[PDB]
């Protein structure tokens, strides 16, 4: 049985705010499928801000590419010594039309309850 | 002596003198600008002429596949398109940041997003609805409240910046409106300031009667024009109009292709004494052309090689640069549409015309309308690429339905001539005048000094 | 019978860039002009139900079908071709075929052909398809 995969917000984890090895799962918007190296480089806005994402597809194929649309990743990252941070896929699905705000705030009041019922223990 | 022969393509038609019955003939109807005490007339073509045209990079020349559309493609041109304009208006107004539709938040915030109906009927001010952008909200849609609006004027397919209170995310109440940036006006060169003068005449069709083909108000035209002599003629669409019964029911003994060919040799040699430039624009009611807007212009193989260096064909829409003067050419009649699918409510009075051509020379698109007319095919990969407005015009040409008039708007010309033939009588046609002034002054005026319009 | 025929050609186009959708939903069936912005994994989505998507009233196959046709009952070549009996073919050429009603038959048939010539949808760009291999170009 594998780790459970908790959210992230893409900007956090652009900064490297988290272990390595760690699981997670976040979101983005695609950019560019790079065919023979297997690399996908998504990206999603923050204000005046852009932040990307490296993705390793290796575990995939066959995988259809939807230019300039939503996506939900979820697997392991992998801090390399100079490519920087990429996440081992092992679930890719595609999700468009959902709105950012709500998910944002949804995991936001999660995250706020999970505190407030640890301020007990 | 006709050239053209209407009674062998069809032998069953008689002379309507509605037309020969008009006693107005030469009468100046309108006119604009220091048009008393000049004379009106031309060189004929025997000065110099400098032909440029404009508008995309790669101007149309020839054919492309239309009948292949996908929606992919739709929606990639809507959102570059809405992401430009959006980009463009908020590095002219100085906006920090644009927050999303969906966002619910009590303090007021500025939202970008086209403007459309939802009801399936005409717009009006209960049925207004702001559709975002893929890049901020990936299409969105909130009804706008208008109620705290003090003026409005907007039609379907508008690129607006609006700044409202969106409390629950659901309903959006309007409280700003921005208004549109114009593109900066073509700087004439050394070359375009050396031109004296010349003589460009404007012209519209349909060149038929209601019922008869006899061609007369053609005639007179081809008349008139080759007495004149000017230096450039222009001549617009349709050369033959589906509308006529004639066509309609199938009643006539020629191709269409042959029909065009010989009206088009009649035009060349009654044009051949004046010997002026004669510029053809294509429309979209034409037969034997196939009606996509933009189409490609018209093909002919039989042009003599004296001829060649007067006769061209241009695509529609057009961006034709005559000795550093812009003219905005289209054979579309923007106006009708607009002023019979837009709505407003000023406080003062003011001209709907003028705000229409401002619109349009705001919203950077020759058709910004969207959804379009049912009357016509939009090739919407072709549009972008081929129909995107290059630089502000001097000139502006919109051929009419409606009141024929002249106005200016923004240092751009417009001309409004009107039909030639309206049911069984003649119309108008307009004149104009091109005289370069010096650049010296920091103010840019327009090289145009005067027009006339000469009823028909 | 060719200036029907352009007519109705230009009929049929311009009947195609309509752009008319409709819902699927079997509750709904919706009709609209106005195409969203917001899609999914299929398409669009229809601005009404918000479940289901939106098809084209009138899709190209439907009108390249229309222009075979077309172009189907001016081929008499192909209509000669398929004559299995060769002598009843050759009793019909020759009692009443002229090759005049031949030369004829091609002049209806040329303006039939000449919408097909600048048709896309029997065009395929080999670009796109392999655009992915990038080893050697």
């Amino acid at each position: 049985l594998p780790k459970p995969g908790t959210y992230y917000l893409p900007w956090e984890v652009s900064a490297g705010q988290v272990p390595d090895g760690s699981t997670l799962r976040t979101f983005g918007r695609l950019c560019l499928y790079d065919m023979i190296q297997s690399r996908v480089t998504l990206m999603a806005q923050h204000g005046s801000d852009q932040h990307q994402v490296l993705v390793c597809t290796k575990l995939v194929e066959p995988f259809h590419a939807q230019v300039g649309s939503l996506y939900i990743v979820l697997g392991e990252l992998q801090h390399q010594q100079d490519r920087g941070s990429v996440v081992k896929a092992r679930v890719l699905t595609c999700v468009e039309g959902m709105n950012l705000p709500l998910l944002e705030q949804a995991i936001r009041e999660q995250r706020l309850y999970k505190q407030e019922r640890g301020g007990s223990q | 002596h006709q050239l053209l022969s209407p009674s062998s393509f069809s032998p069953s038609a008689t002379p309507s003198q509605k037309y020969n019955s008009r006693s107005n003939r030469g009468e100046v109807v309108t006119s604009f600008g220091l048009a008393q005490g000049v004379s009106w007339s031309g060189r004929g073509g025997a000065g110099n002429i400098s032909l440029k045209v404009l508008g995309c990079p790669e101007a149309l020349t020839g054919s492309y596949k239309s009948m292949f559309q996908k929606l992919p493609d739709i929606r990639e041109v809507l959102t570059c398109k809405i992401e430009e304009l959006g980009s463009e208006l908020k590095e002219h107004y100085k906006i920090e940041a644009f927050t999303p539709l969906l966002a619910p938040a009590q303090e007021p915030v500025t939202l970008l997003g086209q403007i459309g109906c939802d009801s399936n009927g005409k717009l009006n001010n209960k049925s207004v609805i702001l559709e975002g952008d893929r890049e901020h909200s990936s299409g969105a849609q909130i009804p706008v409240d208008l109620s705290e609006l003090k003026e409005y004027s907007l039609f379907p397919g508008q690129v607006v910046i609006m700044e409202g209170i969106n409390t629950t995310g659901r309903k959006l109440v309007a409280t700003k409106l921005y208004e549109g940036v114009p593109l900066p006006f073509y700087q004439p060169t050394e070359e375009d300031a050396d031109f004296e003068q010349s003589m460009v005449l404007v012209a519209c069709g349909p060149y038929t009667t209601s019922d008869s083909i006899t061609y007369d108000p053609l005639l007179d035209l081809i008349a008139v024009i080759n007495h004149d002599r000017p230096d450039v003629c222009i001549l617009f669409g349709p050369f033959l109009d589906a509308k006529h019964e004639q066509v309609e029911n199938c009643l006539l003994t020629s191709p269409f292709e042959d029909i065009f060919k010989q009206c088009l040799r009649t035009i060349i040699e009654g044009t051949r004494s004046s010997g002026s430039h004669l510029v053809f624009v294509p429309s979209l009611r034409d037969v034997h052309h196939e009606p996509v807007y933009p189409q490609p212009p018209f093909s002919y193989s039989d042009l003599s090689r004296e001829d060649k260096k007067q006769v061209q064909f241009v695509s529609e829409p057009c961006s034709l640069s005559i000795n550093g003067v812009i003219f905005g050419l289209t054979s579309t009649d923007l106006l009708f549409h607009l002023g019979a699918e837009e709505i407003s409510s000023s406080s003062g009075t003011s001209d709907r015309f003028s705000r229409i051509l401002k619109h349009i020379l705001t919203q950077r698109s020759y058709y910004p309308l969207y959804p379009p007319q049912e009357d016509m095919a939009i090739d919407y990969e072709s549009f972008y690429v081929y129909a995107q407005l290059p630089v502000t015009p001097d000139v502006l040409i919109i051929p009419s339905e409606l009141r024929y008039f002249v106005k200016d708007v923004l240092g751009c010309v417009c001309v409004n001539p009107g039909r030639l033939t309206k049911g069984q009588v003649g119309g108008t046609f307009a004149r104009l005048y091109l005289r370069r002034p010096a650049a010296d002054g920091a103010e840019r005026q327009s090289p145009c000094i005067a027009v006339q319009v000469v009823r028909i | 019978l060719s200036n029907k025929l352009i007519m109705d050609i230009r009929r049929f186009i311009k009947k195609y860039y309509d752009g008319w959708l409709i819902c699927e939903e079997p509750t709904c069936r919706n009709r609209t002009r106005h195409l969203p912005l917001q899609f999914s994994r299929t398409g669009p989505l229809c601005p009404a139900c918000m479940k289901a998507t939106l098809q084209p009233e009138y899709s190209d196959k439907s009108l390249y079908t229309q222009l075979c046709f077309y172009r189907y009952i001016f081929d008499a070549e192909c209509a000669l071709e398929k004559l299995t009996t060769d002598h009843e073919k050759d009793k019909l050429k020759k009692q009443f075929f002229t090759p005049k009603v031949l030369q004829d038959y091609r002049k209806l048939k040329n303006t039939a052909e000449q919408f097909l010539s600048r048709s896309g949808y029997s065009e395929v760009n080999l670009s796109k398809l392999f655009a992915g291999c990038a080893v050697k170009s």
